[PDB]
DNA sequence: AAACGCGGGGGACAGCGCGTACGTGCGTTTAAGCGGTGCTAGAGCTGTCTACGACCAATTGAGCGGCCTCGGCACCGGGATTCTCCAG
DNA sequence: CTGGAGAATCCCGGTGCCGAGGCCGCTCAATTGGTCGTAGACAGCTCTAGCACCGCTTAAACGCACGTACGCGCTGTCCCCCGCGTTTT
């Protein structure tokens, strides 16, 4: 067995060279047609719309985690929890 | 030299919702900053989306989205209500 | 339907492996889901304004790029 | 005929021909429509009011009787509707919301 | 005995004058040398409006006021009530300011 | 005598007081602060003016003055999205 | 129909630093999204700073000294130069 | 008002124990997607023509400088209250 | 509970004053009645793409064990920043 917090490393180090999406496109797509219903009713979409969403999305979603890392690393710690990223919310001002 | 600007008809307004309050001068010259802001800030949203559409003249439907883009919520409902009124009463007179 | 639940742990997982995190708790997946959310929700309104004023029923991604700029995020690689 | 302006026509207080004229060397467009000054114009007057009254509220609650930026900044700041509107507007001399942490108040 | 107060009463009583106060809290004279210092890197020899010299300080101060809020927010989490370098510059990063 | 060059120790950066400078902290809520503080904050807050100062100025020779105007900073302030209302 | 870009002329200069690399497609629609931006921040400011000395015809300068209002410091002062080269190659000839 | 000394006290800080959640791992599902086949909405195109704004000319009044006056408002003092330490 | 006690704060009535606010001439921008060119929405045609589904197979999810490392609660200890009264600045 690898001691744990190995694998992390090993797992970190593998997708920052990795550049493809992460999240399933299905699972993406199908929530995305759920929320555009609120709004709107019977949309439809192109491929480059919705895909042009993922790129987005998973842009956003990282960068939030770093600066929740760095909220998490700040308190002392390597275990980030949630208020790490509410206290992150908070600064950038969308909160 | 002569400067025009917009005091009198926010002054106008003010005695419509409060008929009695008065009025700083510092404040007024921010009211003035302000409409001028949001005046700027729809009009090239305006233009913009009327390229992005490619076209050539600028009308309420151009307006009246970008409201929608502009505001957030309620004033966007409440407000294209009010722009909605007087076109139709413009129109109608 | 909990299509926000079809975001995976380990779809979670990775973007925050790709965000360089080493230790996560178990309560940050669902404060993932509830944030993600806002982000979306607040972009596919505005997108599809774009969508209803153009007078279309079909959702370009040139609408998308056009909001995701107006929200402050401009983006690169889809059509101009 | 007889002359009569345009805000008048709509009932309105702003003046469109104002703008109709700003409009025109805006350089928004090239031509531009005959609602558009009036469709904004009036919804400017409603953010007015709406601010105004909201001026009018913060105003009365220090028993003055002339609105200050101070009433502005407190207005605007407390309205969460107008602060998200104007989270990148910071008012000249409007001081702060008070506000003291939690954790900062003495056990 | 003197009657000295408990340290931070003072301080609270403090915070509380200066956010009904809305006056600036930095010396004029000190301020637009200061500006006046600075000018002289872009461009030699200008001439100051006290109008722009007071705008400075607005801005000088109103973005210098939400850092320090936001850096009050951080030993909030860091689970302090003194604030350190660490925490500001932190939010500039997390403002990704540096 | 030799008291002529007695107080050549100027230089600005300080002009921004301690006293000031928890004032300023006063009001923005912080309640204590620490001593380093206050030489880091008047790095911040210089890095923040020139930025503007520099866009501020770039404005003024364009239209080929010698004299800042307040509507131009305002001007430079927008550049960087932080919009101010009140001096036109 | 026909639909217009920017990717030979890239093309060309690619060539001009690097005459024997390769980019791909997915890399020639991120430049003809970038260059059209670029051109657009400037294109903007420029016809604003037209609009703030009340002036009424772009020039160069403008776009001078819009470059100097967005590029970083060291890179300026390049192109300007550059930009200062071309016109002054054209005008000479 | 800043400077500046200065005691003093409180909070950072380090160390410590500990307990439990979270990574490791991995079968067991399981669900993700592809390409193949079916379909039609609907967008995108052309042509067209029309109606309405751009245009000019004549005009007047609204709006903005220029000018007055007093009323909101900021002290000032005192006194009344309240609160904080600091008794108890 | 209750504060000796000092200190701090709010409120009550006076003062002074100058700026907000109506008044007062004046001009040029906003409003009215004309023309003509084009923009642009709208029917007709085109056809692309969007959607619908299947079925199958495998990665990828998923639902568990286990173990230990880190999150956190706690406690003296030490030293830096907090209140204050002059002394400069």
């Amino acid at each position: 067995r690898y001691r744990p917090g190995t694998v992390a490393l090993r797992e970190i180090r593998r997708y920052q060279k990795s550049t493809e999406l992460l999240i399933r496109k299905l699972p993406f797509q199908r929530l995305v047609r759920e929320i555009a219903q609120d709004f709107k009713t019977d949309l439809r979409f192109q491929s480059s719309a919705v895909m042009a969403l993922q790129e987005a999305s998973e842009a956003y979603l990282v960068a939030l985690f770093e600066d929740t890392n760095l909220c998490a690393i700040h308190a002392k710690r390597v275990t980030i929890m949630p208020k790490d990223i509410q206290l992150a919310r908070r600064i950038r001002g969308e909160r | 030299s002569r400067k025009e600007s917009y005091a009198i008809y926010v002054y106008k307004v003010l005695k419509q919702v409060h008929p009695d309050t008065g009025i700083s001068s510092k404040a007024m010259s921010i009211m003035n900053s302000f409409v001028n802001d949001v005046f700027e800030r729809i009009a090239g949203e305006a233009s913009r989306l009327a390229h992005y559409n490619k076209r050539s003249t600028i009308t309420s439907r151009e307006i009246q989205t970008a409201v929608r883009l502009l505001l957030p919520g309620e004033l966007a409902k409440h407000a294209v209500s009010e722009g909605t009124k007087a076109v139709t009463k413009y129109t109608s007179a | 339907r909990d299509n926000i639940q079809g975001i995976t742990k380990p779809a979670i997982r990775r973007l925050a492996r790709r965000g360089g995190v080493k230790r996560i708790s178990g309560l940050i997946y669902e404060e993932t889901r509830g944030v993600l959310k806002v982000f979306l929700e607040n972009v596919i309104r505005d997108a599809v304004t774009y969508t209803e004023h153009a007078k279309r029923k079909t959702v370009t991604a040139m609408d998308v790029v056009y909001a995701l700029k107006r929200q402050g995020r401009t983006l690169y690689g889809f059509g101009g | 005929a007889k002359a009569k302006t345009r805000s008048s026509r709509a009932g309105l207080q702003f003046p469109v021909g104002r703008v109709h004229r700003l409009l025109r060397k805006g350089n928004y467009a090239e031509r531009v429509g005959a609602g558009a000054p009036v469709y904004l114009a009036a919804v400017l007057e409603y953010l007015t009011a709406e601010i105004l009254e909201l001026a009018g509220n913060a105003a009365r609650d220090n028993k003055k009787t002339r609105i200050i930026p101070r009433h502005l900044q407190l207005a605007v700041r407390n309205d969460e509707e107008l602060n998200k509107l104007l989270g990148r507007v910071t008012i000249a001399q409007g001081g702060v919301l008070p506000n003291i942490q939690s954790v900062l108040l003495p056990k």
